């Protein structure tokens, strides 16, 4: 057919949407199972020069369900994209397309002062105000003629009507007077016909977008797993992020990172300060006493030396003193001591514990963080700035007011409801609401007075 | 990517997102 | 009217307001039955959990209420996208 | 019991039971609350380290097989590398407890052959999985004892500074000389109304008093509003009899 497979194909895509992931959970199940029997795998210099083969069980089994779960995987893969491309994107669009109008409504950013010129995605949305499909997916699509309305007068109209598309604004003030034709739909012939830059833009923004990347990733490396490699044994690492708390232990030792790079560095700096100190003083130590000859001996190249200090002296765990001549020799003793002692001192406990006390500072940040929100979500109403001890004078109240009254649920059913009833039909309250929202002011909220202190004296 | 030149001519782009001297 | 009363209490809806007359005053108006469903799913539960922790966390002035708007508004089109999906 | 009872087949078996019976004291069993606290987390970051270790040891699978080997003379008929489990064996066995990572139990690697590609593989091996994740363990029950020591103190004092019943603070009592004590003593303590309690249980229902029977007729009714929860006999007389 040509018809209704399309609306096969939507129903497919509709329910994909639905489930996604239980597909990556099933995703993650499928590594664990390629990775287990890639476990049994085996090297000979004779086949049954390298042969990489695969030594099965005794049972016959195993070969094959590589080359079918392998299939499976990149088919899974694929799909698991297609979910995010149908479900996760437009919220992300919905967000740009928001501030943008924001940004153009409320403030004057490419009409009145200028982008900043250094935020490159605060440029790639410039190539996306000329076309009509702009603004997609968000709803109050008079955006254009309200920027025209506020900006356009003391500027030039028409440097708005070349700038943000409206093309014939002259014709668009008086288009609605003629007629309405109905032009024919003759699709899949002249489909090519879109908004190319509206479609361009936001495949960058998806292109920029990290979890899509991530998708990708993982989807091209189970694609290349098909060079019959081990290339799928490192998806599992970071697919494991999909878990809650390991996700969140990561999120901790990532709230500090930075700060244990640059003691890194500090310990690179270090580390190559003191190779200098053995270049030139004690180079007749570094030697692996080899008998008769020395052709290692790891001070004479300075290169050779720092990736001796960073390679063995820090993984020793007891300083260099088990790596070197004894310095019982009576040249230069004492300072050899005081060189190995400071070394191993400074560089092993100072900063390995700096590296600790980091990850465990980490550990206390989050939980004084938590601790924090659920102290001052539970004392206050999140709307006004009052307390619990007001709302406990009368018995019990504060739950009544973070439920029955102001409760921050309520206010999101009350915004659906808004959006989906007329404009005519509003009450007085309703229309003075809609007229604020598009304001953007946010009077209404009460922030210190709830209905209470208002009737204290009178009607408590 | 090189041996000898390897961090600083052999990739560059990695050596400046990051500042290894082994890879 | 207490059965009455029981059976739409769900679907009633309240909030407090000020505006229009410099001081305070309630509003009463309807709740979906679908919204109310959709509102306690674990998806959603644990985005508003977000919000909360972000809000704060990094929290101040009228910002608050921008952003308090700013999710309710984003969550709105979740609903919409969450209700043209399924069967 | 059973493992007393098996131990009379003239072994030793009675000599796991002392280990989990030391549970029976007070402080070794808070002390294992601590770390039973956090468990859970503590067996997930094992299964992240058993990914990465298995994850480092195809790396040596398929590069750099000619040099985990014995270095017997004349002959290695060891060679823990060629087969896969016993590579994922050696790592997880000797590299974690060497204390120093692989390289002390390597061949040398300055032959000229992937010598940096070698020496970053054991250096980022060690830094990543030793310091990080034994750090990460030591945190987390360092962050343990943190923890419930910061529940001793909450408890403390949520319940210093209120009437457990009320929501009042002791600021009210105390514009009366010594009153927070008094409170919480004289007036509702939380033990006399369990006396209350057994009183009423052990007193027959025809003899209740209006004030018995209506809170026995609330009791089985299970409400709670006998109980004050804001206003306790001082503010109701506070401007006419203090
Ligand atoms: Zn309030
Ligand atoms: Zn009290």
């Amino acid at each position: 057919f040509t018809g209704e497979l399309e609306v096969q194909r939507v129903k497919f895509l509709n329910y994909l949407s639905r489930n996604f992931y239980t597909l990556r959970f099933l995703a993650l199940f499928l590594a664990f199972a390629i990775n287990f029997i890639l476990l049994f795998y085996k090297v000979s210099d004779s086949p049954p020069n390298m042969v990489y083969y695969f030594l099965e069980e005794s049972t016959g089994y195993m070969e094959p369900a590589l080359w079918c779960l392998s299939l499976l995987h990149t088919l899974v893969a694929f799909l698991c994209i297609i979910g995010y491309n149908c479900l996760k994107v437009p919220l992300v669009i919905f967000k740009r397309e928001k501030e943008l109008a924001r940004k153009l409504e409320f403030d004057g950013l490419y009409i009145t002062e200028q982008p900043g010129d250094d935020d490159v995605k605060g440029q790639w949305d410039r190539l996306v105000l000329n076309t009509p499909s702009f603004p997609s997916n968000y709803w109050d699509k008079f955006v254009k003629r309200k920027v025209l309305d506020k900006h356009g007068d003391i500027f030039g109209r028409e440097r708005i009507a070349e700038l943000l598309g409206m093309d014939l604004a002259s014709l668009e003030i008086t288009a609605h007077n003629e007629r309405k034709p109905d032009p024919p739909p003759g699709l899949l012939t002249w489909l090519m016909s879109i908004d190319v830059k509206y479609q361009i833009w936001k495949f960058g923004v998806i292109f920029t977008d990290n979890s899509f990347l991530y998708l990708g990733w993982y989807m091209v490396m189970s694609l290349l797993g098909h060079y019959n490699n081990f290339f799928f044994a490192a998806h599992l690492l970071d697919i494991a992020m999909g878990v809650k708390t390991l996700r969140t232990i990561l999120s901790s030792v990532t709230h500090n990172g930075k700060q244990l790079v640059m003691t890194v560095g500090l310990l690179a700096v270090v580390v190559y300060l003191y190779t200098v100190v053995a270049f030139n003083f004690f180079r007749k130590f570094y030697n692996k006493s080899e008998d008769e000859d020395e052709p290692d001996m790891k001070c004479d190249d300075m290169m050779t030396c720092y990736l001796f200090h960073m390679y063995v002296g820090v993984r020793a765990g007891g300083g260099i003193g088990d790596e070197i001549e004894d310095p019982a020799g009576d040249e230069y003793e004492l300072y050899r001591v005081v060189f190995d002692i400071t070394f191993f001192f400074f560089v092993i406990v100072i900063l390995l514990a700096i590296i600790q006390g980091l990850i465990i500072d980490a550990f206390g940040e989050l939980r004084d963080q938590q601790e924090q929100v659920k102290e001052d979500m539970e004392t206050k109403c999140f709307i006004c700035g009052i307390g619990s001890d007001y709302f406990d004078t009368t018995p019990h109240g504060f739950e009544t007011h973070t439920l029955e009254e102001h409760n921050l649920a309520n206010y999101m059913f009350f915004l659906m409801y808004l959006i989906n009833k007329d404009e005519t039909e509003h009450t007085g309250q309703e229309s003075y609401v809609w007229k604020m929202y598009q304001e953007r002011c946010w009077d209404f909220f009460p922030a210190g007075d709830c209905f209470r202190k208002q009737y204290e004296d009178q009607l408590s | 990517a090189e041996g000898a030149a390897g961090t600083v001519a052999a990739g560059a782009t990695a050596r400046l997102a990051a500042a290894a001297a082994r890879a | 009217a207490e059965s009455i009363l029981e059976y739409f209490r769900p679907y009633l809806g309240r909030i407090e307001i000020m505006g229009a007359s410099r001081r305070i005053e309630r509003i009463y108006f309807e709740i979906s039955e679908t919204n109310r469903a959709q509102w306690e799913m674990p998806q959603v539960k644990e985005s508003k959990r977000q919000f909360i922790f972000d809000v704060v966390n990094e929290g101040g002035e009228a910002e608050k209420m921008e952003l308090f708007v700013s999710f309710c508004e984003d969550t709105i089109f979740e609903m919409q996208i969450a209700a043209q999906i399924s069967e």
